[PDB]
């Protein structure tokens, strides 16, 4: 199926999470005038918000994935809930609201997790 | 347990937020909408299943942001246009062969500076005042004045606001949704549908219908100070005509700049006016009256009114009818008492042109005058009531934003924000 | 992560149906089936069937197929992730055999293979 | 078309007392409801706004609380410059007023 | 040899292909008066069409490289050329003419399969 | 210990080294009126300035990385210090001047490092 | 140092009476005109 454009945003974590390419395609092209510096404006907002995200998965070891595996690991203070009970009950948009307090501490462990892994993997090659 | 956190890059969520938007279209007119961006002959829109949005048109910003817009385009499009301060002048105006518009000869200046002209032209009463008799234009001691560029046009054209990539709009599918409250269902687009910029008072126009049944919305309908947006489902179509033969008149005020006077009516003198069928009307205010119980009582008696006062704009259906701006006198469609339990209305509608548009005081307009004879077919498709402080109700607006409120209502701004934090039992090597 | 309150102990005599109440709150009500499951005085407890509030499909037990009348409305959103729903089930040939205690449950997940199983609960309705 | 039931009609209190004033609705009103002080021979000062947010300039001794049908007008530690006729507002429907002595 | 930019534009598919980052350089930088705002339309203009290019890369899995290998198996109806008639052959320009139709195809087949391979990886990674 | 964007400007090659991440995250956010279009030209020159270095990293097969280990071997006419000479010893304000003149040649070195890398990977993967 | 880079074994199809180049430079040289009148004063109390 093609669901569409955020067409998952009501299905559950993990059926959304295979429509992930869905929501990156349109995420940069779309699904002295009044309206052309109206455009300029947003020509150029759209490009700082989108580099703003690719600036992050670039320093957490992620550029280039959908999917990233990391070496974090997960804090039940963050959410003290299981497994089958995330990717199979909630939606994506339900679960930013749980993680909203938290989801600045994770940006700053994915971060260091990344600088110390590739410090040690000059190590690794130092031989 | 074994439990990492993995990033997911394009997650469906979303936040409440406002952009800047731009527009997108299909003579120059007024709104540029030859500088829009082409609209797409494919309309892409996603459904949204088992999606539930909070809206509240009351609190959208797509409304105060399309109000400026409008207000910015308009300015835009009256800088290189003529500047009629030169008319500003001692006006000698007698009656024409009741006594409504007006035969005003003046001194004028011509393409040299050091020579006259005694030039006359129409206007129309609400145009000028006293000091034949001793006449002058109305804005004179208040604002300077700008001829409308004769060849932009007044025509509402279909407009649709789009989002930047990164944003969407959220439409409403709820055929009976209010205002306000938690839409059922809901599907995504990138721009909105074709909404026509329509300017009116008291009676929109040419607007978007409702299906299924007859809508009504307020923000707090008992609270008296907040206007009423009653919406149809059924159109009553409304004919208007300026029935004078007029002519336009080209008079050389200076070098390149000439003012465009209302020369003389060629045949009968008439009066402008618009009809509604009084059948059609009366079901309509009857659908309407039906809505009005289900918030104030099954019991209680609904009652229209007039106007009670206030500027010529708010309390008569101003409009603009193929380039004149009408001023129509409602007082034979509010006028019904309701209980618990060929016919045609006709309206006597003034005609101005010194008109100030929104509510600058600063920038008047000279619209110029329009060859020929002047009508227009239009539907009557929503309306602007105000309950009395039995239950009154009587049509009002000027606050042009409402106007952009009864077709935004649908449509809701979000940021998507693709990034997605969320465990599972995932770890990268070494 | 809501209430499931049902109706009350409305005792007939056999030969007629009994239409049972169970009106949700606290969660979407859409999103997770309605199970009906009775504990009468003669046997354990025994599984009648659940609904689709969504795909309004239905699914029950061969003991029961020719009995149960199982109906679902359509919920009021309260909020984003809430609603307020409504549950219905009738029986038909009622006798002495099926007197006990009947409560409505909420599915489990939305997903995987425990979609439907009963995991939150009502409180019981006191047949004949 | 609504109905303010404020109660008390009067009280009296000492110095340093604590003196709350009720207002009930016939029906639901949200938080719209303001509260007004009117010495004698003087117009009326709003003190509370939108039920709970106290207005700027006013002295910190005043409060109100209230949603959907109760509402509550407080003063911690009255003074002397307190007598005053209160009063709450709902759109252009008044309550009949609280004498403090 | 150092052809320059474009040197390569009537050589062969195989020659071009060696002379990749010469193309790749020039293609972010180079090889309200009126030039003002004619300036900075272009500057945004050159920013979009380059981050577009990124954009699919990263979505193919190939974001980095120059040469990628993909998963996508070549359907003979796009081209039944022989390998040795196209790499030492045909020019560059004879093949983005000659595959006009079906490049929107693969473009969409190249995305799939990286949602999938890393929905792969996802699991593989799960033990 | 947390030094702040430039922290390390004065500590060593070394320990600046560790603190990457820091400076990385502040080069995209940071630490028709005239203040208006002075803003937009602000705007626009901090994404290209940005892309720049994302352009030579990826061109280098560095896409991704903070520290990142090439093939070009260091020539000693560049600097002719030793290891420990220079990680515990110099700053990267001082490092930058010494490779002033040479910065330019090893940028190229970099590039056909990598488009002949990836050739080869290219011969690596046709069996 | 002006970078001119030659396409061998290179044939491209032209038509100057297409070319947009045309029609862009003469819109902003009317362009650069206009602008280049605007500060300047007006002489329109000459017409006498
Ligand atoms: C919107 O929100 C609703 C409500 O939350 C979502 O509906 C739920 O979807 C999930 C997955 O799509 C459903 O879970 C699955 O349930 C099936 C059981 O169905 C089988 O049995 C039914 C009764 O016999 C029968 O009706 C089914 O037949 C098909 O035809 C009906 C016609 O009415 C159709 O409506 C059905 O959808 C069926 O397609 C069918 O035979 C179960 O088999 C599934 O388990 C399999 O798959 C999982 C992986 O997904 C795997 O782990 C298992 O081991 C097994 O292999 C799965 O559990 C759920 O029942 C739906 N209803 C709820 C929760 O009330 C809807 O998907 C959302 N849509 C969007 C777009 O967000
Ligand atoms: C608004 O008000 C203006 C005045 O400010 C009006 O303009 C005047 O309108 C009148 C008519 O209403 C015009 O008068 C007519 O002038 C015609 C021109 O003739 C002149 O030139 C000839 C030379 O060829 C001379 O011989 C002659 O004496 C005139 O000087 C005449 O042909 C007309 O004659 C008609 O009337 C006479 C007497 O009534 C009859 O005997 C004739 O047979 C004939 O029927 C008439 O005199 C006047 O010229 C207009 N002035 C200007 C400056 O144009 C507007 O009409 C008025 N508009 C409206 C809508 O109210
Ligand atoms: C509500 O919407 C109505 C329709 O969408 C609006 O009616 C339109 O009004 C304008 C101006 O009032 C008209 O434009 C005029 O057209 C005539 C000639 O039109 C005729 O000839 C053309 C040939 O090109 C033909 O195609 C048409 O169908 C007509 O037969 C000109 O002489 C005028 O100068 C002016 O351009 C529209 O034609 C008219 N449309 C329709 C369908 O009647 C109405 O104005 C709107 N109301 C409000 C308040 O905005
Ligand atoms: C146009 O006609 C009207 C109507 O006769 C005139 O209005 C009269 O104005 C005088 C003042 O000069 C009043 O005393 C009368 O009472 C008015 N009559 C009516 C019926 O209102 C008006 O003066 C005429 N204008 C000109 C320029 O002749
Ligand atoms: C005024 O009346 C109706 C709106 O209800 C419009 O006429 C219908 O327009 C729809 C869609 O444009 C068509 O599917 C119908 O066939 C039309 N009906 C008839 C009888 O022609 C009309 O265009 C409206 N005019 C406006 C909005 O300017
Ligand atoms: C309105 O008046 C104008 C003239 O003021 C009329 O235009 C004339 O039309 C006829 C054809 O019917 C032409 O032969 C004339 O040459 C036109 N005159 C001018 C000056 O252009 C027009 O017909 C009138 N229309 C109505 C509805 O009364
Ligand atoms: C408004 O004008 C329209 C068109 O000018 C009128 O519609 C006409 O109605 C008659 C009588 O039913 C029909 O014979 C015509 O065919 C209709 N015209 C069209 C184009 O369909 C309408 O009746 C007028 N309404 C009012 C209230 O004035
Ligand atoms: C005016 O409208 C507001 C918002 O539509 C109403 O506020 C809601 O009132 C209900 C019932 O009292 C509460 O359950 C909601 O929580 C309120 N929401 C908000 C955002 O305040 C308000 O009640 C209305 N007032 C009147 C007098 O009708
Ligand atoms: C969880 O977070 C708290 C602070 O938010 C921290 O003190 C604690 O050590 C963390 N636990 C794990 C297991 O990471
Ligand atoms: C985040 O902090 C706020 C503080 O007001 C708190 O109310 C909220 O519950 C917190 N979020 C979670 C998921 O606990
Ligand atoms: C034009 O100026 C002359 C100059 O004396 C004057 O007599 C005449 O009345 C003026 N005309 C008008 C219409 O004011
Ligand atoms: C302008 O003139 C009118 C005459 O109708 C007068 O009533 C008004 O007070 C004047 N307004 C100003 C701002 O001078
Ligand atoms: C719109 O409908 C919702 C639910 O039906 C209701 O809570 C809300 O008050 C309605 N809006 C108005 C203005 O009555
Ligand atoms: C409203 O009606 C009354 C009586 O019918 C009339 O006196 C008044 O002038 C009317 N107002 C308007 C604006 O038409
Ligand atoms: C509107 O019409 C009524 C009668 O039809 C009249 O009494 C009233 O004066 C008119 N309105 C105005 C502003 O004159
Ligand atoms: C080639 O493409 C056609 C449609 O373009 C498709 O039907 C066919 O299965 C494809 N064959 C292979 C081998 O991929
Ligand atoms: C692409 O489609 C067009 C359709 O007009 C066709 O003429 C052309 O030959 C097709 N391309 C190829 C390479 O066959
Ligand atoms: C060092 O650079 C010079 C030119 O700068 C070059 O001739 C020499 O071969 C290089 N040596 C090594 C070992 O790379
Ligand atoms: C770079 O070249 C200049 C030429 O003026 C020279 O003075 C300078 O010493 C050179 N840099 C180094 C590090 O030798």
């Amino acid at each position: 199926v093609f669901l569409g454009f955020l067409g998952a945003a009501g299905s559950t974590m993990g059926a959304a999470s295979m429509t992930l390419t869905v929501q990156a395609r349109n995420l940069l092209s779309g699904i002295l005038t009044v309206w052309g510096i109206k455009q300029l404006q947003a020509r150029v907002l759209a490009v700082e918000r989108y580099l703003r995200d690719q600036q992050l998965l670039g320093i957490w070891g992620c550029s280039g994935k959908l999917i990233c595996c990391t070496n974090v690991p997960w804090n039940s203070s963050w959410s003290n809930r299981n497994l089958s009970e995330i990717w199979d009950n909630m939606t994506w948009l339900q679960w930013d609201k749980e993680i909203s307090n938290y989801t600045q501490i994770i940006y700053g462990l994915l971060e260091e997790s990344q600088n110390q892994q590739e410090k040690n993997e000059q190590d690794l090659l130092a031989l | 347990e074994n439990l990492w956190v993995t990033v997911y890059y394009g997650v469906p969520v979303w936040k409440d937020a406002e952009t800047t938007l731009f527009c997108a279209s299909d003579k120059h007119n007024v709104w540029a909408t030859h500088a829009c961006v082409p609209t797409d002959p494919n309309p892409q829109e996603i459904h949204l299943e088992n999606v539930t949005e909070e809206f509240n048109m009351w609190k959208n910003n797509m409304v105060e942001q399309m109000h400026t817009d409008i207000i910015s385009l308009w300015d835009q499009s009256l800088k290189p246009c003529v500047k009629l301060t030169p008319l500003c002048v001692t006006l000698q105006c007698t009656n024409v062969t009741r006594g409504e518009l007006k035969n005003c000869s003046f001194n004028m200046t011509t393409e040299l500076r050091d020579k006259k002209q005694k030039v006359y032209s129409l206007f129309y009463r609400l145009d000028v005042v006293q000091i034949n008799k001793e006449y002058r234009l109305i804005n004179c001691n208040t604002s300077a004045i700008t001829q409308a560029c004769p060849k932009v046009s007044f025509e509402p054209i279909p407009i649709h606001y789009c989002a930047p990539a990164g944003f969407a709009i959220l439409k409403c599918k709820d055929k009976k949704f209010n205002g306000t409250g938690p839409c059922p269902s809901v599907s995504t687009v990138q721009c909105t549908h074709g909404i026509k910029p329509v300017v009116s008072t008291q009676l929109l126009l040419n607007g978007s219908l409702a299906e299924e049944e007859v809508m009504i919305r307020s923000e707090n309908i008992t609270n008296n100070a907040k206007n009423i947006l009653v919406q149809f489902n059924t159109p009553v179509q409304i004919n208007c005509t300026r029935p004078n033969n007029n002519t336009r008149k080209s008079i050389r005020i200076g070098p390149g700049q000439a003012f465009y006077a209302t020369g003389d009516i060629i045949g009968d003198i008439r009066q402008a006016h618009c009809n509604v069928s009084k059948a059609t009307w009366n079901e309509t205010l009857g659908k309407v009256v039906k809505q009005l119980r289900k918030h104030f009582g099954n019991n209680t008696i609904i009652r229209f009114a007039n106007s009670s006062g206030g500027d010529l704009e708010v309390t008569t259906h101003s409009f603009n009818c193929g380039g004149e701006f009408f001023y129509c006198n409602t007082s034979g469609l509010f006028n019904s008492t309701w209980i618990s339990n060929n016919d045609s209305i006709t309206l006597p509608c003034r005609i101005k042109q010194i008109i100030n548009m929104w509510q600058r005081i600063g920038q008047a307009m000279y619209a110029p005058p329009i060859q020929g004879v002047i009508r227009c077919v239009s539907n009557i498709t929503g309306l602007i009531l105000t309950r009395d402080g039995t239950e009154t109700f009587r049509p009002g607006g000027g606050d042009m934003r409402d106007n952009w409120r009864s077709e935004l209502y649908k449509y809701k701004v979000v940021k998507i924000e693709p990034l997605g934090v969320a465990p599972t039992r995932c770890k990268r090597r070494v | 992560q809501g209430q499931l309150v049902q109706s009350g102990a409305t005792t007939t005599k056999p030969g007629s149906s009994v239409k049972i109440s169970c009106k949700t709150s606290g969660y979407r009500f859409n999103f997770y089936h309605i199970n009906w499951i009775r504990q009468t005085a003669g046997r354990g407890p025994e599984w009648m069937g659940w609904i689709s509030p969504y795909s309004g499909d239905k699914n029950l037990a061969p003991a029961f197929q020719d009995r149960v009348n199982m109906t679902t409305d359509t919920e009021v959103p309260v909020t984003s992730f809430t609603s307020t729903g409504a549950a219905y089930m009738e029986i038909r040939n009622l006798t002495s055999d099926d007197t006990g205690t009947y409560f409505c449950a909420k599915g489990l997940l939305r997903d995987g293979s425990s979609t439907w199983l009963p995991y939150l609960w009502g409180q019981g309705t006191l047949l004949t | 078309d609504i109905q303010m039931t404020q109660s008390p009609s009067s009280l009296s209190a000492s110095l340093g007392d604590r003196v709350t004033i009720t207002c009930q609705a016939s029906r639901g009103i949200g938080k719209d409801l303001n509260w007004y002080q009117q010495k004698a021979g003087k117009a009326p000062k709003l003190l509370v706004s939108d039920a709970s947010t106290l207005e700027g300039g006013v002295p910190s001794r005043f409060s109100g609380s209230g949603f959907h049908q109760n509402f509550s007008l407080t003063i911690s530690s009255l003074q002397a410059e307190d007598v005053a006729t209160y009063f709450c507002q709902q759109y252009e429907t008044f309550g009949q007023g609280t004498k403090v002595d």
